[PDB]
């Protein structure tokens, strides 16, 4: 089987480097040439090079030389993207390709902001359908996973350091709270998870 | 470097509606051209190489045609599960560029716009602040006002809008306005009304609470 | 006497040299996969109109093999629909594929699809050798990775999958091919049946008949170049369950007589035509239906 594999969500500060992976399995990437694309946050795909793994003949797009630096392995049938100078203007999905068939890309974060745990607060309305959330403040880098064991994720906004997201759910008025419902918030960066049941 | 200009930016259609796009090469870049697909959240997917040539498992409302400079894209009749933002891109040349992308609003019946309320919680004025948060779920069209009152007053410092990406469903946006203050401004103040203005209605969908009850 | 003018048209009807693996069965060479040898098709050439039956059944050989909740007899014996999908694939989507790859890119689709299967990695195994054969399919221009490249399972004690290699009417725009197959096969191997001629052996500056040969009936060509293919280089015998490596050794060639419908099937390599208007020249791995 063929499987395509990117390296782990990257958050770095501004001015410093990374080299990004792209692991191809059950398949010898020397005959296609593997390309890495460059999307910022909401905008458009951005062609940074290709390597031919064969010759290591790589090119690029002018705006990327001296920042981008593309090689390929043939051994271990794997690729890597090395990035200078970090930048804000760097904060992009990287996809890496085998040929036409595109990877799922690494996100990566460049800012001189930490790594901060999330606080959650719950809503509840005050004293048919009944909807009920919670708001999930003080946290980065962006990526929180909020769910409920009607439903709706509110695209998180940097707000003035940290990132504020909130999520809603619509349920009967009653199955709440004859079976209590609880909102779990999961910060992969932090790696915390937390529980806040709504009353 | 050579420029692909891909038009419209942004396109709004019916579902059953034709979706042309058009892509301009503003160098010979014979038949080599790519159309992807890229749906919210997922990597592009190919549905079009060599200008013209669907790729096996590609609906077939998706069509691509042109040589030479001029290159369009075609969903016959464009359907629910067609939500996403097209590319092209030329392969002739290094740089491989793309075209800027287009994407597609799905075009619906009208929708009123389901107004929520929220406190600021216990747990929250203990750390210091208070954030007054407002849900307004299931709406359309995307052109939605909303205005903050305190004690009926008129609120603009403080307020932070967020809409959502069209439902993968209904085709209906969400937005939450969250009025965000210090726990002192909040004690201090009354009435919090969350006042949402659509095309819908001409009177507004007012939601609001008392600190006092 | 003549010295002989057929020489270098006769080249590549020495399977034993073009091909040099068996044809009904190949399996010619040997290589292991994670500790384990396993005998896979080493053939040169492609074999024209070779598919396999798979006996009890009416699921096709080119349907993936079974996976998930899906029960061995319920599938064949292509690659199964994973992502990236490598199999099957089009020409096109080969040639695009490929496309900054200036010598596969430029392949035939027949050497395309044969380096297309060898880029597979067997288990990911890079001490491997080991290389999956395909099919190619005229019709839908679609290359099929094989991934069971087992061609026969006849074994009376229990007939798990039964099944056999044969040119089926259905296989007709099917070629079997092996990791091996060369860049130039179409200078170097049978394709197209040979009209108005009948294979012979040049002796003194003459084409004489083939000495013994085995006669059958055969309605048409198609069912003679059946006919051959199924006494042809075999590595392994019919209804089985080294010495067993053919080495292209077999009943390889026909003369097909059209107008009395008889099969005339021989084991030695021919060196001339005898151009005799009643027949066709036929082989085991040359298409079953086109003619030249």
């Amino acid at each position: 089987e063929v499987q395509l594999q990117q390296s782990g969500a990257e958050l770095l500060r501004p001015g410093a480097s990374v080299k990004l992976s792209c692991i191809v399995s059950g398949f010898k990437i020397k005959d296609t040439s593997m390309h890495w694309v460059k999307q910022r946050p909401e905008q458009g795909l951005e062609w940074i090079g290709r390597i031919d793994p064969a010759n290591d003949n790589s090119e690029y797009d002018p705006k990327f030389q001296g920042k981008a630096t593309i090689t390929a392995d043939t051994s271990s049938n794997t690729a890597y993207l090395q990035l200078s100078s970090l930048t804000s203007e760097d904060t992009a999905v990287y996809y890496c390709t085998l040929s036409h068939f595109w990877g799922q890309g690494t996100t990566l974060t460049v800012s001189s902001a930490k790594t901060t745990p999330p606080s959650v607060y719950p809503l509840a309305p005050g004293c048919s359908s009944v909807t009920l959330g919670c708001l999930v403040k003080g946290y980065f880098p962006e990526s929180v996973t909020v769910t409920w064991n009607s439903v709706h994720t509110f695209p998180a906004l940097l707000q003035s350091g940290l990132y504020t997201m909130s999520s809603s759910v619509t349920v009967p008025s009653s199955t709440w709270p004859s079976q209590t419902v609880t909102c779990s918030v999961a910060h992969p960066a932090s790696s915390t998870t937390v529980d806040k049941k709504l009353e | 470097s050579i420029v692909m200009t891909q038009t419209p930016k942004f396109l709004p259609v019916s579902a059953g509606d034709r979706v042309t796009i058009i892509c301009k090469a503003s160098q010979s870049v014979s038949n080599d051209v790519v159309w992807y697909q890229q749906k919210p959240g997922q990597s592009p997917k190919l549905l079009i190489y060599y200008a013209s040539i669907r790729y096996t498992g590609v609906p077939d409302r998706f069509t691509g045609s042109g040589y030479g400079t001029d290159f369009t894209f075609t969903i016959s009749t464009v359907q629910v599960e067609d939500l996403a933002v097209y590319f092209c891109q030329q392969g002739f040349s290094s740089p491989r560029t793309f075209g800027g992308g287009t994407k597609l609003e799905i075009n619906r019946a009208d929708a009123a716009p389901t107004v929520s309320i929220f406190p600021p919680s216990s747990e929250q004025l203990t750390s210091g602040g208070a954030s007054v948060v407002c849900f307004l779920n299931n709406f359309y069209p995307k052109d939605i006002n909303v205005k903050w009152k305190i004690d009926g007053s008129e609120r603009q410092n403080g307020v932070l809008n967020s809409w959502t990406d069209q439902d993968s469903k209904d085709s209906t946006y969400s937005m939450s306005s969250t009025l965000t203050l210090t726990k002192d401004e909040y004690e201090r103040h009354n009435s919090y009304t969350c006042e949402a203005t659509h095309k819908t209605s001409t009177s507004p969908i007012v939601k609001s609470f008392n600190r006092n009850e | 006497y003549m010295g002989n003018p057929w020489t270098e048209y006769m080249a590549k009807y020495d399977i034993e040299e073009v091909h040099g693996s068996g044809i009904r069965v190949d399996l010619g060479e040997d290589a292991e996969v994670a500790g384990t040898q396993y005998r896979l098709p080493s053939g040169k050439c492609p074999v024209f109109g070779k598919g396999i039956i798979i006996e009890n059944s009416n699921t096709t050989f080119l349907t993936p093999v079974a996976t998930g909740n899906q029960y061995l007899k319920d599938g064949g014996f292509a690659f199964p629909p994973t992502e990236p999908l490598m199999s099957p694939m089009t020409l096109d989507e080969m040639r695009h594929f490929y496309k900054d790859n200036k010598y596969v890119k430029n392949l035939d689709e027949l050497t395309l699809c044969s380096r297309h299967a060898g880029n597979m990695i067997p288990d990911n195994d890079k001490n491997s050798n080991y290389k999956y054969p395909a099919v190619y399919d005229d019709k839908d221009k679609k290359c099929h990775i094989l991934y069971i490249a087992a061609q026969e399972n006849n074994g009376p004690r229990y007939c798990m999958f039964c099944f056999r290699p044969a040119k089926d009417i259905s296989f007709q725009n099917y070629t079997y091919l092996s990791k091996n197959v060369v860049d130039n096969w179409e200078k170097v191997c049978p394709r197209k049946n040979l009209q108005n001629a009948k294979f012979g052996l040049w002796v003194d500056g003459n084409c004489e008949d083939i000495p013994h040969v085995n006669e059958f009936p055969a309605i048409d060509l198609f069912e003679c170049n059946k006919l051959v293919f199924e006494l042809s280089a075999s590595d392994q015998p019919k209804q089985y369950e080294d010495r067993y490596k053919s080495h292209g050794k077999g009943y390889n060639w026909g003369n097909y007589n059209t107008e009395t419908q008889k099969c005339e099937i021989f084991n030695v390599k021919p060196t001339c035509l005898i151009n005799n208007s009643s027949y066709i020249a036929t082989t085991a791995l040359s298409h079953p239906i086109e003619v030249e």
